[PDB]
RNA sequence: UCCAGGAAAAGCCUCUAAGCAUCAGGUAACAUCAAAUCGUACCCCAAACCGACACAGGUGGUCAGGUAGAGAAUACCAAGG
RNA sequence: GGUAUCAGAAGUGCGAAUGCUGACAUAAGUAACGAUAAAGCGGGUGAAAAGCCCGCUCGCCGGAAGACCAAGGGUUCCUGUCCAACGUUAAUCGGGGCAGGGUGAGUCGACCCCUAAGGCGAGGCCGAAAGGCGUAGUCGAUGGGAAACAGGUUAAUAUUCC
RNA sequence: CGAACCGACUAAUGUUGAAAAAUUAGCGGAUGACUUGUGGCUGGGGGUGAAAGGCCAAUCAAACCGGGAGAUAGCUGGUUC
RNA sequence: AAGGUGAUAUGAACCGUUAUAACCGGCGAUUUCCGAAUGGGGAAACCCAGUGUGUUUCGACACACUAUCAUUAACUGAAUCCAUAGGUUAAUGAGGCGAACCGGGGGAACUGAAACAUCUAAGUACCCCGAGGAAAAGAAAUCAACCGAGAUUCCCCCAGUAGCGGCGAGCGAACGGGGAGCAGCCCAGAGCCUGAAUCAGUGUGUGUGUUAGUGGAAGCGUCUGGAAAGGCGCGCGAUACAGGGUGACAGCCCCGUACACAAAAAUGCACAUGCUGUGAGCUCGAUGAGUAGGGCGGGACACGUGGUAUCCUGUCUGAAUAUGGGGGGACCAUCCUCCAAGGCUAAAUACUCCUGACUGACCGAUAGUGAACCAGUACCGUGAGGGAAAGGCGAAAAGAACCCCG
């Protein structure tokens, strides 16, 4: 039956991930964190 | 002329594909592995200046490479820009050297 | 480093051929030293799958050390250890503790 | 969050009872406004007590005198 | 016809303001130039998507042949698979 | 590469903690090989064919088990090749490997004008700080705005090429 | 009344499944408090709830992730020549 | 400086040997798109405009500028004469990252008390702001005890003392002593004199460090062995026998090594300088009011209101003003000591993302970093986030031509 996924891009910025974590102070706080400590490769955004 | 721009190097390199002389009616065309960047117009003028041909339209397009290729297993893809350009009849390839 | 450039007639050292003679070489810097008394019959096989499928069973190169028998003029070995002085303006290569440049 | 003339307050505290509450205290003082300038005529400062009693010994002028310069 | 009384903004047409004031603009006819840049392959009720699987499950819209039939049921068939 | 000796310092001695990691057993060559729409034969190729290609039968679906597109996927498309691993077997075959080739637009779509829900938001109002709210305004389709058809053709493109 | 579509009353099978809730035969609604695509808004003592403590990503009498953290464990186990 | 075109792989095509080929160090030139991202928008690396430009076969290409705030400048400018509010332009400047130490605003709970409210944990965790190379604090309204010491800071003592505390658990000083370090100064204002010491930003120089480097000693023989650095004989260097490497363990084979030299340029700190600003120095003055106290509520002082001094305060009151005012642990007298309501300040002290050299009775692939390896990768998750496994042929690729089964 359905399973809980369903995908869509565009359901994926200001929603969920993409770009829009630069728009809140913890929003942009996840990237220093994820990026810096333990360089990442990070991917986010597709 | 209002070659300003990038006229230089819009164009390079030919094809020799599958396409290449299957592709010949009225009207050879061409290929070129013409820039990811050298639109429609600029690409009508390349061929203008240099080549000293005719060219009637333009198309182009983009094809997209992809493979895995790694130390281990990363690898990815390549990209390009096809374009084939139409030219006219009354005039062949005449002194040049064809490859 | 090396300073040994090529046509450097030199001489085995360390073991193996020892006391031979060879010259020239194709020491580079930080690279590799063929001289000419250091080489054992090898083998090729027939990489180029084409229709000139060699070989090359003889000759080749077997590296070793700088470490070979120094230069060497009248004996052997002969430290070039030491710095000419006003001659060239790149170099100015000495040689063994016997005379002075040479 | 004001007083302006004066620096202000909002600190914490903790309101104990009878012995003890860890809970916590704090924002005070107040406002009020439309304050007429002996000059042209009044802004309306959101000043509070200890604010408004400090025009008084003073300025209006003084008092104001900061809020500019700094 | 009914009560539960059924987006918005732009394009579009039109009216004038400031301004223009033999001008520019407007309408029509035709002549010509321009229309850039991305996407386009293939799967798509599935072996290419969501289910760890070449998983008897899940997934929105479109098309809608013959005989029989109330019929997008159902049975046998077209094209097709 | 190691280290009598006497001395010195310990990540100092495993059989168990449903201990942690890895390797190998057992059951056992057992169950199972994924819809009960079953397939037969003659050729071809090949080391080998029940399964691949060709052919004739046979059966199954057909408001679909057909065709097209969106979402999502991201070369899976076509050609040549190869059969280790992957295919719940064999595999000469594949959505597998390695190569190449392959998606051509003024009219289809996105960009782009327009705005919905809602988001953001100069200045502004609030609020210990972070920050919340919101005026102008600016984004935001799932909705409104302009224009192409019928034949043909590629191994694979197609209201794009002719 | 009855297909699509939506839902789940009964029985069998499955229970190391085809399947971490389904398949088969029946079953209820099917112009409505209907059903569905796309996107948006409510955040954890908080949301939403035709109300069952139900649902909030196979998690819910207080989600998941990281931290205080080696919480505490008068209990169980284990403790090497 | 004789080589050289980064790596997994040569190879091709080449550049070089003297002195502009490499290669190393300094200063530059360039430096797409995204990202504070800043012309506007945007699902990040894409989309769209305005206003200027050059070459222009003179439509264009790209280029360049145009975010927002703050300070100042000038110009414009409402209701309302004025004046403001507002607007435009322009020059400066900010904005974001950042490991820890540091100042500050906000601030738990598990836990302990063998229960639990006071109390503890702990002002810890955490979150927020800010700044430096250190920050902070700092020249007595300090302490002492009738002797005197003399800013702050950090170290050892005093002491687990005094004291605080359901006087439970637990919390826990100071006077005073031994040291590291060691300096004090400005405005509260006029006059005389008058650019004088003192700092700050800057151009310069010198010392001495940082960024490339240069020279740098002295061994033959024979034995065993594939290979000698090892055995045995003799020989030499040592301000060098740290170490590494070389076909088994080398002072004398190579890199180094002690020692001794070295910098166009670029910068750290020092001293010195010039420029700009600052303002010395003498005299005579002035001497930090909504403040000190205090009533209520709290927080901080080792001190849980206790008899509780003292510090900060939300809230309400409110003085003397140097023959005056604070303090000396309730409070009063006496005596002593010190001037609060304004500010600046080196050092000793703290920390490690990073730099170079060096060390280790530290590990040696289940260890040691999660990672010795294309690891924060593969994977797993909507996501935040979690997070692997994985070293070794040989001295030399000499990595096995060729033949045979298939």
């Amino acid at each position: 039956m359905k399973r809980t996924f369903q995908p869509s891009v565009l359901k994926r910025n200001r929603s969920h991930g993409f770009r829009a974590r630069m728009a809140t102070k913890n929003g942009r706080q996840v990237l220093a964190r994820r990026r810096a400590k333990g360089r990442a490769r990070l991917t986010v955004s597709k | 002329m209002i070659r300003e721009e990038r006229l230089l190097k819009v164009l390079r390199a030919p094809h020799v594909s599958e396409k290449a002389s299957t592709a010949m009616e009225k009207s050879n065309t061409i290929v070129l592995k013409v820039a990811k960047d050298a639109t429609k117009a600029e690409i009508k003028a390349a061929v203008q200046k240099l080549f000293e041909v005719e060219v009637e339209v333009v198309n182009t397009l983009v094809v997209k490479g992809k493979v895995k290729r790694h130390g281990q297993r990363i690898g990815r893809r390549s990209d390009w820009k096809k374009a084939y350009v139409t030219l006219k009849e009354g005039q062949n390839l005449d002194f040049v050297g064809g490859a | 480093a090396a300073k040994i450039r090529r046509d450097d007639e030199v001489i085995v050292l360390t073991g193996k051929d020892k006391g031979k003679r060879g010259k020239v070489k194709n020491v580079l810097s930080s690279g590799k030293v063929i001289v000419e008394g250091i080489n054992l019959v090898k083998k090729h096989q027939k990489p180029v799958p084409a229709l000139n499928q060699p070989g090359g069973i003889v000759e080749k190169e077997a590296a070793i050390q700088v470490s070979n028998v120094a230069i060497f003029n009248a004996a052997t070995g002969k430290a070039d250890r030491v710095g000419f002085r006003f001659e060239d303006g790149k170099k100015v290569r000495f040689f063994k503790s016997n005379s002075e440049t040479i | 969050m004001k007083k302006d003339i004066h620096p202000k307050y909002e600190e914490i505290t903790a309101s104990c009872s009878c012995g003890n509450v860890m809970k916590i205290r704090s924002t005070v003082g107040h406002d009020l406004n439309l304050d007429v300038c002996s000059k042209c005529h009044p802004f309306f400062t959101g000043k509070q007590r200890d604010v408004a009693t400090g025009g008084r010994v003073d300025r209006f002028n003084k008092r104001f005198n900061i809020p500019g310069s700094k």
